[PDB]
């Protein structure tokens, strides 16, 4: 019927803001310290974490976060650590969804993992190299797990595959990246009324607000690694002013 | 003969075997527009009389085809008295296999009107093939190579620069053929619209598996042609090393439907495949989601890819293409793992039996072509696929000998 | 069969005259064994068996036949001629140096002969003695000059991996010459068992007509090709010339062609003017010198002058006799070509083309540049591009600043 | 007629004893020196001198000769200092020949080298790579300029060029070259009466008397650059022990 993450980007319609998402992975700098992290999260306003798995050839990752990842595995981190990392923020309030490479899922078995994510208090999944060309198993797991499905529109996105696109997502969609990222959005909204989430490397509470305008979500990550590796008191504070900007549109 | 499709190719998503699901497209959205442009370019030029007759001007002018088959009666007293045919690639222009697709390749980029290409490489063979074609065809050329094989391949670091090629020197990860693959991908993201990624192995997403076969394709339809005239009868069997898989889909797929022809391909096994520094993908792999494709990797519990490792540039790679895989379940190939002890020993004995100094990649294949000859025994003809020269291995094999 | 004995000298060895060019300059102590190769090569030269056997090495062992590939991208430097470039570089071991080695080793085997020697200035021709004698279970042994080891060590390194015994010869300028002076002294202390395989066009009878029998391949295979992809004969055919052993292979099959213009290009270092070249035609004079009547670089006294170059191939204060019978006739058009006109050819016919010349070719290709300036728009020239540059691609590197 | 070393062999048989052939090369260790050091040859009973003629490229001479060719010729020894060397020898009373390669002849002139030769005092040439098939040239000057003409053989030579080669020579025919020696010697007197000179590393009285027993000369050349290169005192006492094994009684 609807999607886990409608009720959440509703009441930021009625606030009149857009939603903050925030992402992290699991494991950095260690395991307990980015749950503590995520945690911190939840208490400085992110209406949406990003629980990142990491990968040992994350392609798609900027270098802040491709470190962060790299540094989590060399410290051990498993993926049964990001479904922990979910669960503790549900039971702290918190909304989670899960961003990982493909294999790793595959891996894991992909119905098995959409039901322990369902019953870690997971809400969906962001695919980052999964297109729905190849999406049938977890089109099914999706359903049958009642889990949202965001998948990854781009710039260079012919019309045909965005729609196609923006049809097999549930909750959002996250437009990947100047007027390039409205336009984007603009061309979604063009055939769908779905959540538009957008990740611009965004660093400021400025940066945040002047997205806040277009789009349905603003999606910051590699800043709050950086945030976090200066210190925890410092992601407090990064994660304050990103929660006011989202608030000025 | 690329316009005539096989009964072996995949579905238009690039699936191989039906519901086992080999191969697809694993990869980002951003990349579906460049990666549908390059599939539509290719279906397109494939039947085009124009490419073809382009692609067939310059393999036998430039190129030097067709390479020829050789006999090497020195080395059957080593094979249990079996026929060695070595199908001679390592005589093409630049020294390898890689100058057959990269001129496919290097073609149809200049047919879609891309202005730059990039491409990753290993052992540098197929740097400097890209590097070749560039030049030739007047094509802006950037090569990706991990700063381990950089520094063991030195000779073909400096061809490619001689060549008017950037090399980008890759050094996260293992700093071999993969770290240099998840770097040219990242180019590639982030300049679609003008650049053509000509990758260098028969995997990568749909159309890369297919594509890079059909234009690998010429050699075993060479070898199928000259095994007949020179033996009177097609080979027992044709072996061949396997990295990521071009030289022997190449050689492989005119045997397909020849139900008599044993096909056999070795895989590098570095120290051993119980020491976990080999890169032995079908003997310690398993199924999984790896460089834009579905198929078999060395893998983790998780899932995280395991690196490789191999005295062999070339074969120093923890994937393989997907129509292996679909060839490995269906029974048509045999796998098999070859140590870098076992390679270079036939590494020595290939240069004192027949004065050929082959690539430490191709010593596998002969190698595993010895051990397949004393199986079979007396007067079986087994056709091996002489990939490369070893000139890029020169200082390695010499070190090894100790002959310095 | 066999080609006719038009252009061939008397049984003496002397081209024009019972005493002219050629002959033979050797001590009486070689005469026994020179006299049984003479012999031994006069019978298999017109044995069918003994061609049999050299054909199927060239075709399935060295990849005979060589194409002839038209360098499109060179024409605006060449005054708008067009240029043929004759692909020696793509033989087996990757130079001319392999057709002449084929058929001498074969005939050291039809002597009894168990050890062979050789000469080595770029090392190519003695990697392809090395080759042959792995090929034959013969034990070798080359002769190199000090500082040819060092320059063109790739070659060293292929030649130990064959099994060959390199000798780092001291003596003189430690260079081409002085690796023969060697090799000299090695075969009058073994005349009994050991064959020498002289490397170049020159030396006492037989060797230049052998040599240069044993690469008239060249030239058969051009002549037809040529006609094929420009329709009619060329306008010049144009080679480098150390030895002469390259150039005369492609020359002799255009001899009786009397609109085929012929021009060698030789090496002339810094400068004929400053005595630091090789350009025995240019600045040299008549006399005798390793085993023949020919050219040489020789003082008032008839002293040998140390030759220079920045290619150890033409690094050669000699040149063979054939040659000078050529030059005093009229027939062929002898011009020096510098260092700096080989590199900027070498150069350039890496960005062009793609192919890496050895830096000996690129004395050619530089010469044909020229050359098409002089013939202008249309004509048609075929070069021989000798061998490729794997040996000299540190030399070249650094010459271009791509190492630092 | 006779030829001109006819009679230093004449007198040699005579008095029971073979000729001793000396060489030494003009200008080692410089020219004046080495003008000393050959008159020190006939001052220490060397009936004939062998002026060697230093050349760039001497692929027949040892490593001691080779030296001592290369070193003069870095003190920039010329063709005319062998002509004037033959000149001392001829004043000092002694008998010189000249042994030189063939292209420093080609470069002077076979007539001109050979006409002053012989206005210089000499009695012949020695050619090491000269074989007759070649030397129709000098085999006019030779005739012409009344000058010897001494051909090599060695162990090798078949019995048609051995032939050849002793009809071809004037005054001695050089046996170059433990049983080969003697056997060479043995089928030069099958076909002719010529003398016969044998070189074979002649280093003390001993061989030299060995080698006196059936060649009508010995030849020494290595052993006497080595000891000139010791000092002149050296030279003229090897010269005399040699003097004494080359006579029988
Ligand atoms: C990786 C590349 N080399 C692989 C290679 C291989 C293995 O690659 P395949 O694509 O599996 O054929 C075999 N032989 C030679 C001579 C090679 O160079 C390269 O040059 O980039
Ligand atoms: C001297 C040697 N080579 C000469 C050479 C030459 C000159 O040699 P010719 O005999 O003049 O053809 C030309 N091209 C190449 C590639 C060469 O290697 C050698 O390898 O011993
Ligand atoms: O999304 S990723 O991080 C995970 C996925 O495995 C990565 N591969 C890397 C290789 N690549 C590729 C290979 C060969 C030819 C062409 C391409 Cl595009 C596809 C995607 C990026
Ligand atoms: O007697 S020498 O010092 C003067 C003579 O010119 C020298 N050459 C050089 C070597 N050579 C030769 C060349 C190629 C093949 C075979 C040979 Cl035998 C003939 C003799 C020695
Ligand atoms: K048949
Ligand atoms: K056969
Ligand atoms: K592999
Ligand atoms: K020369």
């Amino acid at each position: 019927e609807a999607s886990r993450l409608g009720p959440v980007f509703d009441s930021c319609r009625a606030n009149n803001r857009a939603a903050l998402i925030g992402y992290l992975p699991t494991g950095y700098p260690d395991v307990p310290a980015s749950v503590a992290a995520m945690t911190a999260l939840v208490e400085s306003g992110c209406d949406i974490i990003e629980v990142g798995v990491p990968y040992s050839d994350p392609g798609m990752d900027g270098p802040t976060i491709a470190r962060a990842t790299e540094a989590a595995l060399r410290g051990g981190v498993r993926v049964r650590d990001t479904l922990a990392a979910v669960e503790a923020i549900s039971i702290a309030g918190g909304r989670a969804v899960v961003m990982t490479y493909w294999n790793p899922v595959l891996r894991y078995g992909v119905d098995a993992f959409a039901r322990d994510l369902a019953a870690a208090g997971g809400l969906g999944l962001i695919t980052p190299d999964l297109i729905p060309d190849e999406a049938q198993q977890w089109l099914a797991a999706s359903e049958e797990h009642r889990l949202d499905r965001i998948f990854l529109v781009a710039p260079s996105s012919t019309p045909e595959r965005l729609a196609a696109t923006v049809e097999a997502s549930r909750g959002f969609v996250y437009a990947a990246s100047s007027q390039a990222a409205p336009e984007l959005v603009g061309r979604v909204k063009a055939v769908s009324d779905i959540p538009v989430g957008v990740g611009l490397g965004v660093r400021s509470r400025a940066q945040a607000a002047q997205i806040a305008q277009y789009a349905d979500g603003v999606i910051v990550g590699s800043a709050l690694v950086t945030a976090l590796t200066e210190g925890l008191p410092r992601l407090r504070a990064l994660t304050g002013e990103l929660a006011a900007g989202v608030r000025l549109g | 003969a690329i316009a005539e499709p096989t009964s072996h190719d995949p579905d238009s998503g690039g699936h191989f075997g039906g519901p086992s699901g080999w191969g697809g497209r694993y990869v980002p959205e951003a990349l579906m527009a460049v990666i549908e442009e390059v599939t539509a370019a290719y279906q397109k030029e494939r039947v085009s009389q124009d490419f073809l007759d382009d692609l067939d001007r310059l393999q036998a002018n430039y190129a030097g085809r067709p390479s020829p088959l050789y006999e090497a009666t020195r080395l059957s007293q080593h094979a249990g008295s079996a026929r060695i045919f070595l199908k001679r690639e390592d005589l093409n222009h630049t020294g390898s296999h890689k100058i057959n697709n990269v001129l496919g390749q290097a073609l149809l980029a200049r047919r879609m009107g891309k202005t730059r290409v990039i491409a990753e490489t290993g052992a540098g063979q197929h740097g400097v093939a890209t590097a070749t074609a560039c030049a030739l065809l007047g094509l802006d050329c950037v090569i990706y190579m991990g700063g381990i094989d950089t520094a063991r391949q030195a000779l073909n670091v400096a061809r490619m620069r001689l060549l008017g090629a950037e090399v980008v020197a890759v050094q996260t990860g293992s700093k071999t053929l993969k770290d240099a693959i998840n770097e040219a991908f990242r180019d590639w993201v982030a300049n679609a619209d003008n650049t053509y990624y000509c990758f260098g192995t028969a995997a990568g997403p749909h159309p890369f598996p297919t594509m890079v076969r059909d234009f690998q394709r010429i050699i075993g339809m060479e070898a199928r042609v000259q095994i007949q005239g020179q033996a009177g009868r097609l080979p027992d069997a044709v072996v061949a090393c396997v990295g990521g898989g071009s030289n022997a889909i190449g050689i492989f797929h005119a045997f397909l439907d020849d139900p008599g022809v044993r096909l056999v391909g070795f895989e590098a096994a570095g120290d051993g495949v119980e020491t976990g520094r080999h890169a032995a993908t079908f003997t310690a792999g398993s199924p999984g989601a790896f460089h834009g494709s579905f198929s078999y990797l060395l893998q983790d519990e998780d899932g995280q890819t395991i690196e490789s490792h191999s005295i062999s540039a070339g074969l120093d790679y923890p994937g393989v293409g997907p129509e292996h895989a679909w060839l490995k379940e269906a029974g048509r190939v045999d796998y098999r793992p070859i140590t870098d002890s076992e390679a270079m020993d036939a590494f020595g004995l290939l240069c004192r039996m027949e004065g050929i100094i082959p690539a430490i990649e191709s010593a596998h294949a002969v190698a595993g072509a010895l051990k397949l000859g004393v199986e079979l025994g007396r007067g079986a003809v087994i056709v091996v696929n002489l990939s490369g020269r070893g000139d890029k291995d020169v200082e390695t094999a010499a070190k090894w000998f100790g002959l310095l």
